[PDB]
């Protein structure tokens, strides 16, 4: 007739959540922790836009591989995307010394200085700068190596070399060179006419002199004998130096590069759309508000975890019992 | 209001031959000497085209095999003679009182000679590797009747948790249909296998058809 | 649930009551209606919230998660990553599922708990000037007003202003 | 000549409000009545309301009285729909259509969807034979798109240049995201003889994406 009444509050939203004791369970109240959304799309960490490589592998971007032309002079970037397969890789058919640790070196950088370390004016005046290869072709035209130097011999004669680089750019530079390993005897005694050849390049923290090893190949993107390629990162401050009689392809753009840390390598298909999110993935960016996202593993600044759940709810109601 | 009910609801006519479709309603539908009664055509994915209005005038462009006739409380549709183009669902519609309603819709399929799935096994791409998931397509185009069955064989066991099927209409040019079946399975647990077979039993053959690939 | 008033012998939830989780009813004479505890409702909004906020706080977020990649021989250490980044997913994940389906049951009990301490304060104030009838009700056995309907929520409820009253109409049921 | 060219698909989340567009053009538009129809995936036709662009008299289904609102714009000869707070029911395939008592000539139709996950374009994964054996002259070739939660995707192929026998699945949930599968079959002369990409699009997103499909590797 007259009375009083205690109750739990109950609403009309269909949150489910999974509990110790049974499963999907309707709630009153609820939180999603599990980020489970992306837009598919390249954004600019934090405002700086990436380094997009398109066709091009981190192997034809610091050698300057004449297809890989206009992504130089690109020095500023958040992070570099590469293609899962790279159809533009080294131009030149050969080996590639250490290139992994140059590619992990190059992801927490985030300067360059494309800089002329040995200009082709005043320091190969008595050799031959124009080497030129088919492999490397741009335009239907045969073109070679935007960052090195194909050295032949000019007048018949290829004298002993011995320019040498002193680091005065106060930063960390990178020196970038090439060993050749003709087809035949018959072509190194016409490129370098010696076949006796060697090269050494030595620094206060780097020394290996390389002799080349002239042998019939396998036939590589036509052309039969090999580069190869070596690098080293000179401290600031030290010298070095270059000397050889023979199949030297040497530097002529080094690269005075400037550490940082937030970037890496992603390699994915997706386009660059100019939406400036705080974290990216190969498939998109996150909303990047909640602690927890399956979205993919490899990210790139300040993402959640990634966690392979398919729903992680937290009930903040109880438990929704209506009429 | 006025409730349209439409018989058959599946119907089945081979080619060359008439086809009818009947439609009841709650009320007469008559209108000041004539019947306002519509029928139209809807192909899937298409909007419905305008095939009868005011329960038998022909409206322009499509053909004269289409026939509406009736008059009261039941009216019906003739088609003669039946074409490939005609596989798609036809609905009856009343336009006599607030408000205009549909009838239930009836689906006509052609019967043609039977036919044999060609069946096809694709791998999941390297880029959909990445994503941390891998899925493996099996198509199986240009088969009759719609009765069929895949299974997914993983290292010849059989696997039924995680298949996807979805079948297509008929073909508006083939009398004929498609179906497609999808495994979704982790990364890590695609790879821990070698033998992917996907079998259809059918009509066509006692033994299934079976086309497969390995990962070498 | 666990303390028998959630979904127990508080059979179902009113779809009224915005005002908060818990409340009363208070069905007089001069109107019926809702008000919920806001002391109660508070306590729970504010505990709740800092389980929240305290659960994501003991994760920081990553950075730069590349993936290294290695070369034709490596296959040893390429292994040995995937184990290493593997393994903590493998952690992460079944470490943060449990702590889900852990706590989730402690916000349903704790919900269970408040509810049936709520339900006892009221029955502390009320000794024998009213029964439980209806499984989370009471009677008045002195007819009650809005005044006193208010004057059983905010510790505003003394027996002995309606005691004797109270003691007449026990005596005949 | 006469087309109603209708807006393009939306997605919004349960209580909140449309527009959707028909605009008009190839015939007097100020002097047609205007119509809009729903139609439930598998269930059956259902006729909204009616506007008379000349004076803007309208006529509302009994039914849809308070859910539907319509008016018109003479000037730019296009129809407006409004609707409010939305449930999941609503989330359907709506026409515009011109007409008094026979509807003649119907609009392309837009997929509004209510629910609660957010738009993404979808990744195109190519699918290729991958063992090298000749089925017959022809193989069957074909794009699948995975991960997008809008249902709209149109699969082209070299932008529509291929119509000989092209199938594309309807789509499935998984999750919430819809997944669908497309094919082909091109004479094995010329393939991989000759480019074959497939062209899909993405109106809920503004996402075009093409992947021409290459053969597998290993080699
Ligand atoms: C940047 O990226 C682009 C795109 O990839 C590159 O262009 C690509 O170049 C390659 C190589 O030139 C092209 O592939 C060749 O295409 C030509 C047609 O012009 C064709 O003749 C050639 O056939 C080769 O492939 C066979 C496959 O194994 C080889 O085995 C074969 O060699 C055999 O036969 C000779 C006969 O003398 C023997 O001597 C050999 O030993 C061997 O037995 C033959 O060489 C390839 O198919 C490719 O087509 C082209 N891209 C496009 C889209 O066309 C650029 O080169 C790259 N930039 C740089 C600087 O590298
Ligand atoms: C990056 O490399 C890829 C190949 O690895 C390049 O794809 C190529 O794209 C071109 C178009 O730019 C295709 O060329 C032809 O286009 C004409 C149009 O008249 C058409 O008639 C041909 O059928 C063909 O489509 C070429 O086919 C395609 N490559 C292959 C192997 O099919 C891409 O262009 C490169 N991107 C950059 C920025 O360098
Ligand atoms: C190419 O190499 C030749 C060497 O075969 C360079 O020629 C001469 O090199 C010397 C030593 O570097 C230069 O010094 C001068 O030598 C003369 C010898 O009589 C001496 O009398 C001088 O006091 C001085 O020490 C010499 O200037 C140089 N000659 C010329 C004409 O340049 C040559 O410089 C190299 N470059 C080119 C472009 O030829």
């Amino acid at each position: 007739e007259d009375t009083i009444c205690i109750g739990y509050h109950a609403n009309n939203s269909t949150d489910t959540v999974d509990t110790v004791l049974e499963k999907n369970v309707t709630v009153t109240h609820s939180v999603n922790l599990l980020e489970d959304s992306h837009n598919g799309k390249l954004c600019l960490l934090k405002g700086i836009a990436p380094l997009q490589l398109g066709n091009c592998s981190v192997a034809g971007w610091i050698l300057g591989n004449p297809e890989c032309e206009l992504l130089i002079s690109r020095e500023s970037w958040s992070y570099i995307v590469e293609k899962p397969n790279p159809e533009n890789g080294t131009c030149y058919p050969g080996h590639f010394a250490d290139y992994e640790e140059l590619r992990e070196q190059l992801s927490s950088v985030s300067s360059f200085e494309r800089f002329e370390i040995f200009p082709k004016e005043s320091s190969w005046p008595n050799h031959t700068t124009t080497g030129v290869s088919a492999s490397c072709s741009h335009n239907g035209e045969s073109s070679f190596y935007k960052n090195l130097l194909w050295l032949t011999g000019k007048n018949g004669l290829y004298p002993n070399l011995s320019k040498s680089y002193a680091n005065n750019k106060e930063k960390e530079v990178l020196v970038l060179w090439g060993v050749h390993h003709p087809p035949n005897i018959g072509d190194q005694r016409a490129l370098y006419h010696t076949e006796n050849a060697y090269v050494s390049v030595v620094s206060s923290h780097y020394s290996r002199k390389f002799t080349p090893e002239i042998a019939k190949r396998p036939k590589v993107r036509d052309r039969e004998g090999r580069i190869n390629y070596y690098w080293t990162l000179l401290e600031p401050g030290d010298t070095i130096i270059f000397e050889a009689n023979g199949n030297l392809i040497a530097p002529r753009y080094a690269f005075a590069l400037s550490r940082g840390f937030g970037s890496g390598i992603i390699n994915s298909n997706a386009p660059m759309d100019e939406c400036d999110a705080k974290c990216q993935t190969p498939q998109g960016a996150i909303n990047s508000s909640l602690p927890f996202q399956n979205v993919h593993p490899v990210t790139i600044g300040e993402c959640p975890k990634y966690v392979r759940s398919a729903k992680l709810r937290m009930v903040t109601g109880l438990r929704n019992i209506p009429s | 209001d006025i409730v349209l009910t439409q018989s058959p609801a599946s119907l089945a006519v081979s080619l060359g031959q008439r086809a009818t479709i009947s439609c009841k309603a709650s009320q007469s539908v008559d209108f000041d000497g004539d019947s306002y009664m519509n029928w139209y055509q809807q192909k899937p994915g298409q909007p419905p085209k305008l095939l009868i209005y005011t329960t038998s005038n022909l409206e322009s462009g499509i053909p004269a095999r289409f026939s509406g006739s009736g008059s009261g409380t039941d009216f019906t549709l003739n088609i003669h003679p039946v074409e490939e183009e005609d596989a798609a669902t036809y609905y009856c519609q009343q336009s006599s009182e607030d408000p205009y309603t549909f009838g239930g819709g009836t689906k006509l399929e052609i019967k043609r000679a039977d036919g044999a799935p060609t069946v096809s096994i694709f791998p999941p791409s390297s880029e959909q590797l990445t994503s941390g998931g891998a899925s493996v397509v099996c198509f199986l185009n240009n088969f009759y009747p719609k009765d069929i069955n895949v299974k997914w064989k993983i290292d010849g066991s059989e696997r039924q948790n995680g298949v996807l099927n979805s079948w297509t209409d008929q073909d508006s040019k083939d009398s004929t249909y498609s179906m497609s079946s999808t495994l979704t399975l982790t990364k890590d647990e695609y790879e821990r296998h070698n033998s992917y077979t996907c079998e259809a039993t059918h009509k066509t053959s006692t033994s299934p058809i079976v086309k497969s690939f390995n990962r070498n | 649930g666990l303390f028998g008033a959630i979904a127990g012998f508080i059979e179902g939830g009113w779809t009224g009551m915005v005002d908060g989780w818990y409340g009363y009813h208070h069905q007089n004479e001069q109107g019926s209606g809702y008000a919920a505890d806001q002391k109660s409702t508070q306590n729970a909004i504010n505990g709740i919230t800092n389980k929240v906020n305290s659960v994501i706080e003991k994760m920081n977020t990553q950075f730069t998660a590349v993936g290294k990649e290695f070369n034709k021989l490596e296959r040893r250490m390429e292994n040995l990553n995937k184990k290493v980044d593997d393994g903590f997913i493998d952690i992460w994940t079944y470490n943060a599922e449990l702590l889900v389906l852990l706590e989730n049951e402690r916000t349903l009990d704790f919900h269970d708990s408040n509810v049936k301490n709520l339900y006892e304060k009221v029955k502390s104030q009320l000794k024998n000037n009213a029964k439980e009838i209806g499984n989370g009700c009471f009677e008045f056995y002195h007819k009650c007003n809005d005044e006193c309907m208010e004057s059983v929520k905010n510790g505003t409820y003394d027996y002995p202003k309606y005691s004797e009253e109270s003691k007449l109409n026990r005596e005949k049921i | 000549e006469v087309q109603l060219q209708e807006s393009g698909p939306e997605l919004v989340k349960p209580g909140a409000s449309v527009k959707i567009s028909c605009k008009a053009s190839g015939y007097a538009f100020s002097r047609s009545w205007m119509n809009w129809v729903k139609q439930r995936p598998g269930k059956g036709l259902e006729w909204i309301g009616r506007i008379y662009p000349g004076d803007g008299d309208t006529n509302y289904n009994g039914k849809f009285k308070g859910k539907a609102t319509l008016t018109a714009d003479k000037s730019s000869s296009t129809a407006y729909m409004q609707l409010s707070s939305l449930t999941s029911e609503d989330s359907a395939v709506y026409f515009c259509a011109r007409g008094s008592n026979s509807f003649a000539y119907w609009g392309q139709g837009t997929l509004v969807t209510v629910s609660g996950a957010k738009t993404t374009p979808p990744s195109v994964y190519p699918l290729a034979p991958g063992s090298a054996a000749q089925t017959n002259s022809m193989v069957t070739l074909g794009c699948l798109v995975k991960g997008y939660f809008p249902e709209p995707v149109t699969v082209t192929w070299n932008s529509g240049s291929l119509s000989s026998g092209v199938h594309t699945f309807p789509a499935v949930l998984q999750s919430d995201l819809y997944t669908l599968s497309s094919s082909v079959t091109v004479p094995s002369s010329t393939w991989p003889s000759e480019t074959v990409t497939c062209n899909v699009a993405h109106p809920a997103s503004s996402t075009k994406v093409d992947k021409k499909i290459v053969p597998r590797d290993c080699g």
